[PDB]
C-alpha cells in the first residue's frame, strides 16, 4: 500500500 | 617590503605552515539519492529536445 | 634547533640562538595560526597549522589540498553523470550537500589520451567494449526468441 | 580606518605592487623594459567599447561572510587550476552599493556584516563607489549579459605593447613579444602577482578626481600594464621559447589577438570556458573607468 | 480576421512533412494558431519559449523533384533576441567540426550551415562566391540592386583547409573579369589554381593581402 | 477506500485513470494527519519544502497532480505561502505543455518580481527557477501576483482558484492574558468560518465552482490517438464523484473543526505570525541575534532536512482525509 | 552539576551530514532585525515591540 | 549517369532514414570524446501520434 | 507488426548508448556515397607507426 | 618494485605484448592513405 512518509527518499548509491 | 618565496632558496628551512584539513569535510562516499521511472516509454521524445 | 633556546645547559649557544631568533628580521611559531569559516553553514573547515616538518615535504601536501578544495565542484555534480546511463526520460532528487562533500573533478583529458593509447597495444580492447554494450541491451528486456 | 588624502591607498606604502625577478626585487617599471618586439602583418584595430547594464545583480541573503577580494584575483590571475566559476557568491559586493548600510569592507579583502573589533577597513564613503560599478560584475554568465571575448582583446594589446606613435591613430600591426628568462618564469609571475591587493587599486579609480586622477594615471598606467600582461599569455596561442647560445627567450606568439585556449598547457597559466566570459566581463566594466 | 498578420510557411510546412512526429511539430497539432506572426523573428521566439529547446534545425529542401539523393547540408536555427546574445552562439561555434554563416540574415535570428563530408563544402562555398562577384559588377558601377543582405560570400568558422585558401581569393574581387579565368567548368578546380596565383606573384601587397 | 470506487471500474476505459489516483493514494496513519492538523498553526525554524514530483503532463489524465495541489491550497492557506513557489514549479509544465500558446507570452514577461519601490511590482523580464533557497529575500513567485494579465486572460483565469478562504482575526484571548508574542500584533488565518444560513454551506458551493470551471478545462484538451479519448471521458466520473463526497464532509469540517484552530490560534506558547491571506504580498520578517563582537545567529535558517519530521511537507496527506476517515459527523 | 539536562545544546544535526557544531562565545548580543541582504539594520523605532 | 537510369534507380532506393543527435548529457557529464564534437546516428524515428 | 516496437521502444534502447562511457568515436552512417572513418595513427620520431 | 573486476580483464587483454617505441609519441592523424598530417588546428581536437 501507498504509505505517507515526510523526508527524502533512499535508492541507489552514487559513488566518488 | 614582501616574503621571499622559501620554494626556490638553497638552504632548508623547517617548521612551515601547512594547509590542513579538519572532521568536517569527509570525501569519496556515498549519496541515497533516488530515481523516478519515465513511467511511459512510449511518450519519450529523443527527435530533438 | 630553536624550541630550546631557554633549556639547554650550553652556555655559548643559548646567548646565540636568543640573539638571531629574536632578531627584526625572522620569527618563530608552533600551532594554529588561523582559521577560514563556512559560508552557509557557518563552520571551521580549512585549519592553517604551523606544522614542523620541513619545507620540501609540506609544500607538495599543499599542492593536493588546494586541488581539491579548488575544483569548486561538489558531490552533487555525480548524480549528472549518473543519470547518463538510463532512460533519457529520468531524474533525480540530490540529498543536497554543498561544500561540505567537495570532490576532484573528472579528467578530461588524461582518460582519453591513456584509452587511445591502450587502443593501439592491445588491440584485443574493444572486446570489453562490445562486450559490455551487449549486456546492458540483454538487460533491458527488448527481444525474446519465441519459436514459431 | 584609514582615509585618503586624494593621493589614494596607492599612494601609500602599506600596500605596492612589486614583482620579484633578478635575485631581488623590483618594480613593475624596470620589468617592461625587457619586452621587446617586432611585426607580423595582421592589423588589429581598435573597436568601440559598449557601454554596461545598470541593472545591479541581488546579493541573495547570505549568512558568515565571503572574502570578495579572493575570488576577483582567483579567477583572474588564478595560476592553479581553477574550475568552473561561474556560479558563487560573486555579488555581495552590491550590499555595500546602498547609501546607509552597515556591511563594511576591511583590508586584506574581506566583506564583514558588521564591523567587527579590531579590524581595519577602507573609508565607507569611496568604497560605495567602487561598488556601483563593479558589483556589476556578478551577471557576468547570465545569458544576455555576458560581455563578448574577442573584441576586447584588441584594446588589450594596444596597452602594454602598444607605442604612442600608434595608439594616437587607433591602429596597429600585430606584434609578438619575447623578453628574456629564467626558469618558471610566466608561471612564477602569476604565483607572484596574485598576492597583490587589487581593491587597494580599483577603489582609486573611482574616486579620486581630475586633479588627481591624471597624477594618479600617470603613476599607475604600469601596475595596470602588469596585470595585463599575465592576463594576456593565457591567452596567447603560443609560447615556444628561442635559444641563443646560453641564453632564453620567451617568444609568445600573439599578444593582442585572442585565440580560445592557453598556449601555456603546462609553461604558463591556464583559463577556462567559466573564465572566458569572467574576463571579458572584467575587462570591460574595468576599460571604461580607466580611458 | 486580422489583417496584420501573415502565416510561418517554412516552418509549418516542415512539421507537417514528418507527422508531426517531433515536438516542433506535435506543438503545432494542439494550437495551430502558433504559427500566425505579425513581426519576423517573433514567430521562432514562441516555438523556443514553449519548448525550453536552444535550437531547431531543418533539412535542406531540393528544387528538382526527382532527384531523390541524400542532402548536401543541414541549416540550423537558433535562439536568439539580443546583440549581445549573438557574440555567444558565434564564439560557442567554435571547436565545432565545420559550420557557414554569412553577413546578415533573412527573419533577424541567426542561422548557421552544417555540412555533411568536407568534399561537399567547397562545391557550395564556389557556389555563392560566384553570386557576389556579380553583385558588386552592378554596385561598381551604380544602379539599382535588390539582393538583401549587400555582401553574398559565405564566411567560414570552423572549417578545413582548402576553403581559407577559397576564401582569401573571393574576397578581393580578382581583375579576372573580364573574365578569362577558365570559368565555366568546373570551376571550383580554376578557381583553386588562381588561389595560388595571386599568392607567389603577381605582384606585391597583392601577395601581402591574400597572405593577410 | 473508497475514492476511486462509485462501482464501473470494471470499464477498460478507466484502466488508465485508474493506477493514476492509485499510484498517489496515501494511508490513514493516525499520526500523519495530526501533524498536518497542528502544523497549520505551530511556528517554523526551517525552511521545509514539498517531497517534489516529476511528472510531465501527457494525458487528460494528469489532471489529477494540480487537483491535488488546489486541494491542499484550501484546508491549509497558511503552510501553503511557504512552499507556493517550489509549487509553482511543478505547475509550469502544467502551462506550457498542456496548452503552449499562453505560457509563451507569460515568460515574455518574467518568473520573479520585487513587491518594493513602496508598493507597486516590479517584474523581471527573464526566465528563471525558483529551488526555494532564495525564500527568504526580495523574490516573490510571480505566477501568485494576481496582476491583470495582457494577453492570457485563460491563465490568470484557474490561477485565481488558489484564493484564501474565510477571514484574518487579531486573537485577543492571549495579548488581554500577557503571552509574549514575537510579532507587534497578535493575528492568524482561520481558515474557513463556519455556517451562516439553515441549509446553503458557501464552503461547499465554492468547491462546486472550482469543479465546474476546472471540468472545461479537461474537456477541451484537444487530444489525439484516441487513448486519452478513452481516459478523457471516464475522468468525469472522478470529477463529479469527489466533489459530492465533499458535499458530505463540510459540515462537520467547517464546525466542529472551525472551532478547533479558533481557540488554538491563541495558546500560551505561539507567539508568531504565520497568516496568509494574501499570497501576493507577504514576508516572514525575520530577526537576528548579533553582538557588535563579531557574532551571528539567526532564527530562521535554510538548513534541512534536520534529523527530524519537520522538513519536507508531504502534499499526499489529502486522499486519506477526504475518504478514509469518519468524523464525529458534525458525544 | 544542577540536574538540567542538554541533549543537544549548541549544535545542528542534518540527517544527510551527521552532527556539526557551533560555537557558544556572543558578548553583547542585542537580538536586532535583519534586512534582506542579511546586513543588520537598526532598533526599528515605532515597531519591533 | 547518362545512359543507365534503371542501375541508379534502385541504388537511391538504399537511402538511410535517420538523424545525427548531438548528445549533450553525456558531454555535459564530462564525458571522454575524440571527435572535435561528439555524434551519433540512430536508424529510426518516433510516429507516437 | 514490427513497425510499432521498432520506433518507439528498440528506438529508446539506441538513443541511451550514445551517452555511455568508452564509446568515442563517431560511426556516421547516413550517406553512403561519401563517408570515411578517420586515422588516428600513434606515431614516433624514430621506429614505426 | 611497486576483487578487482579490473584485474580479472587485466588478464584477458593482451598485456603479454606491449611492443611499441614510444620515445616523443605524438597523436596524429594520416590522410587517406599514408603520410602523417601537421597538427591541424579547427579539425583536430
Amino acid at each position: 500500500t501507498k504509505v505517507i512518509f515526510n523526508g527524502l527518499d533512499v535508492n541507489t548509491e552514487v559513488q566518488p | 617590503q614582501v616574503g621571499i618565496p622559501k620554494l626556490e632558496v638553497d638552504h632548508i628551512s623547517f617548521s612551515n605552515v601547512v594547509s590542513m584539513m579538519t572532521a568536517n569535510i569527509r570525501t569519496g562516499d556515498d549519496m541515497a539519492v533516488e530515481r523516478v521511472n519515465p513511467d511511459d516509454v512510449r511518450a519519450i521524445n529523443i527527435r530533438n529536445a | 634547533p630553536a624550541l630550546l633556546r631557554d633549556f639547554t645547559q650550553v652556555n655559548w649557544l643559548n646567548r646565540d640562538i636568543t640573539n638571531m631568533l629574536q632578531q627584526a628580521g625572522t620569527k618563530y611559531g608552533l600551532g594554529l595560526t588561523e582559521t577560514r569559516l563556512d559560508y552557509v553553514r557557518l563552520v571551521k573547515t580549512i585549519v592553517g597549522h604551523a606544522l614542523n616538518i620541513d619545507h620540501f615535504a609540506a609544500s607538495v601536501l599543499n599542492i593536493n589540498l588546494r586541488a581539491l578544495m579548488e575544483a569548486n565542484v561538489t558531490a552533487d555534480d555525480r548524480i549528472k553523470a549518473l543519470q547518463a546511463h538510463s532512460m533519457i526520460s529520468t531524474q533525480f532528487h540530490g540529498p543536497n550537500q554543498g561544500a561540505l562533500r567537495p570532490e576532484l573533478a573528472f579528467d578530461h583529458d588524461h582518460i582519453i589520451r591513456c584509452l587511445m593509447l591502450a587502443a593501439a597495444n592491445y588491440p584485443r580492447l574493444e572486446g570489453i567494449i562490445v562486450q559490455i554494450n551487449t549486456g546492458y541491451v540483454a538487460s533491458a528486456n527488448v527481444i525474446r526468441p519465441v519459436s514459431e | 580606518m584609514l582615509q585618503q588624502p586624494t593621493g589614494g591607498y596607492t599612494t601609500l606604502e602599506q600596500f605596492a605592487f612589486t614583482i620579484r625577478n633578478d635575485g631581488t626585487n623590483a618594480t613593475p617599471t624596470q620589468f617592461l623594459q625587457l619586452l621587446s618586439y617586432e611585426a607580423t602583418e595582421n592589423e588589429l584595430v581598435k573597436k568601440t567599447i559598449p557601454t554596461p547594464e545598470t541593472h545591479l545583480p541581488s546579493a541573495r541573503n547570505v549568512p558568515g561572510n565571503v572574502y570578495i577580494e579572493d575570488a576577483i584575483t582567483q579567477a583572474l590571475f588564478g595560476i592553479s587550476a581553477q574550475n568552473v566559476n561561474a556560479h558563487g557568491y560573486f555579488s555581495r559586493l552590491s550590499a555595500l552599493a546602498l547609501p546607509n548600510t552597515s556591511a563594511r569592507l576591511g583590508l586584506d579583502g574581506v566583506i564583514y556584516n558588521s564591523e567587527t573589533i579590531n579590524i581595519p577597513f577602507y573609508d565607507p564613503a569611496a568604497v560605495a563607489n567602487f561598488a556601483a560599478t563593479y558589483a556589476k560584475l556578478g551577471n557576468a554568465s547570465t545569458p544576455r549579459y555576458r560581455a563578448d571575448m574577442i573584441d576586447i582583446y584588441a584594446h588589450v594589446g594596444l596597452e602594454l605593447a602598444g607605442t604612442d606613435a600608434e595608439r594616437a591613430a587607433g591602429v596597429m600591426p600585430v606584434k609578438r613579444a619575447k623578453f628574456d628568462s629564467w626558469e618558471g618564469s610566466l608561471i612564477s609571475l602569476s604565483r607572484d602577482v596574485v598576492n597583490w591587493k587589487i581593491l587597494a587599486f580599483l577603489i582609486d579609480l573611482c574616486s579620486l578626481e581630475g586633479e588627481a586622477l591624471r597624477a594618479f594615471k600617470t603613476r599607475n598606467r604600469d601596475v595596470f600594464r602588469m596585470m595585463l600582461f599575465i592576463m594576456s599569455t593565457a591567452v596567447a596561442a603560443n609560447v615556444v621559447n628561442r635559444k641563443v647560445t646560453k641564453r632564453v627567450d620567451r617568444v609568445l606568439e600573439y599578444i593582442g589577438v585572442n585565440s580560445m585556449r592557453t598556449a601555456g598547457r603546462t609553461a604558463t597559466i591556464t583559463y577556462d570556458l567559466s573564465r572566458h566570459e569572467f574576463a571579458a566581463k572584467f575587462l570591460q566594466l574595468t576599460f571604461t573607468r580607466w580611458n | 480576421e486580422d489583417n496584420t498578420l501573415r502565416y510561418n510557411w517554412m516552418l509549418g510546412v516542415y512539421a507537417r512533412s514528418t507527422n508531426y512526429t517531433t515536438p516542433v511539430g506535435q506543438l503545432v497539432v494542439n494550437a495551430p494558431a502558433i504559427l500566425n506572426y505579425s513581426n519576423p523573428q517573433d514567430a521562432f521566439n514562441s516555438v523556443f519559449v514553449a519548448l525550453g529547446i536552444d535550437y531547431i534545425d531543418i533539412p535542406i529542401t531540393n528544387s528538382n523533384i526527382f532527384d531523390d539523393s541524400s542532402t548536401p547540408y543541414n541549416v540550423r536555427i537558433w535562439h536568439a533576441p539580443t546583440m549581445t546574445e549573438v557574440n555567444h552562439i558565434l564564439a560557442l561555434m567554435r571547436k565545432s567540426t565545420l559550420v557557414s554563416t554569412h553577413s546578415s540574415w533573412h527573419w533577424n535570428v541567426l542561422h548557421t550551415f552544417h555540412y555533411r563530408s568536407e568534399s561537399d563544402m567547397i562545391d557550395h562555398f564556389a557556389a555563392k562566391i560566384l553570386e557576389d562577384w556579380r553583385q558588386k559588377e552592378k554596385l561598381d558601377k551604380g544602379a539599382l540592386v535588390e539582393a538583401d543582405r549587400v555582401i553574398q560570400r559565405l564566411i567560414p568558422l570552423s572549417s578545413s583547409t582548402y576553403v581559407q585558401r577559397l576564401a582569401a581569393i573571393g574576397a578581393l574581387y580578382p581583375n579576372e573579369f573580364t573574365e578569362n579565368v577558365l570559368d565555366l567548368s568546373r570551376l571550383s578546380t580554376a578557381l583553386l589554381q588562381l588561389s595560388d596565383t595571386y599568392y607567389q606573384h603577381a605582384n606585391d601587397q597583392l601577395r601581402r593581402l591574400y597572405r593577410r | 477506500k473508497r475514492y476511486f470506487p462509485e462501482n464501473l471500474e470494471q470499464n477498460q476505459s478507466a484502466a488508465r485513470l485508474v493506477s493514476a489516483v492509485k499510484a498517489r493514494a496515501s494511508e490513514a496513519d493516525i499520526s500523519s494527519i495530526h501533524l498536518a492538523i497542528a502544523r497549520e498553526v505551530s511556528p517554523m525554524f526551517n525552511v521545509h519544502e514539498l517531497k517534489k514530483i516529476a511528472e510531465s503532463f501527457e494525458d487528460p489524465s494528469s489532471i489529477v497532480v494540480v487537483l491535488e495541489f488546489i486541494l491542499f491550497a484550501l484546508f491549509f492557506p497558511t503552510e501553503f505561502n511557504r512552499i507556493k513557489g517550489d509549487i509553482q514549479n511543478v505547475l509550469l509544465l502544467f502551462f506550457s505543455r498542456w496548452y503552449p500558446v499562453e505560457y509563451g507570452i507569460f515568460i515574455q514577461r518574467g518568473a520573479t518580481y520585487t513587491i518594493n519601490a513602496a508598493g507597486e511590482f516590479e517584474f523581471s523580464g527573464r526566465n528563471e527557477k525558483w529551488d526555494q533557497s532564495l525564500y527568504l529575500s526580495e523574490h516573490f513567485p510571480a505566477l501568485f501576483s494576481d496582476v491583470p494579465l495582457a494577453g492570457a486572460n485563460t491563465i490568470i483565469a484557474i490561477m485565481r482558484l488558489f484564493t484564501p478562504q474565510g477571514f484574518l482575526r487579531t486573537d485577543d484571548l492571549a495579548i488581554a492574558a500577557n503571552f509574549p508574542r514575537a510579532s507587534r500584533n497578535p493575528q492568524t488565518y482561520i481558515p474557513y468560518t463556519n455556517q451562516r444560513g439553515t441549509v446553503t454551506n458557501e464552503f461547499a458551493s465554492r468547491f462546486r465552482t472550482i469543479v465546474a470551471t476546472l471540468a472545461n478545462v479537461v474537456n477541451e484538451r484537444a487530444v489525439q490517438d484516441d487513448m486519452q479519448k478513452a481516459t478523457r471521458s471516464c475522468t468525469k466520473q472522478w470529477l463529479r464523484h469527489l466533489e459530492t463526497q465533499f458535499d458530505n464532509i463540510a459540515v462537520a469540517h467547517t464546525d466542529h473543526l472551525s472551532v478547533v484552530y479558533a481557540t488554538m490560534s491563541n495558546f500560551m506558547l505561539n507567539f508568531t505570525n504565520n497568516f496568509s491571506g494574501n499570497h501576493a504580498t507577504f514576508k516572514p520578517d525575520q530577526y537576528v541575534i548579533t553582538s557588535p563582537e563579531g557574532s551571528y545567529k539567526p532564527i530562521i535558517e535554510r538548513q534541512g532536512e534536520t534529523v527530524d519530521g519537520l522538513t519536507i511537507i508531504d502534499t499526499s496527506i489529502v486522499w486519506p482525509i477526504l475518504c478514509q476517515c469518519t468524523y464525529p459527523l458534525v458525544e | 552539576i544542577t540536574d538540567v539536562d542538554s541533549t543537544d545544546y549548541g549544535k545542528l544535526t542534518l540527517r544527510f551530514l551527521g552532527t556539526l557544531t557551533r560555537s557558544l562565545k556572543m558578548q553583547n548580543a542585542q537580538i536586532r532585525r535583519i534586512r534582506p541582504d542579511g546586513t543588520v539594520l537598526r532598533y526599528d523605532d515605532q515597531i519591533d515591540i
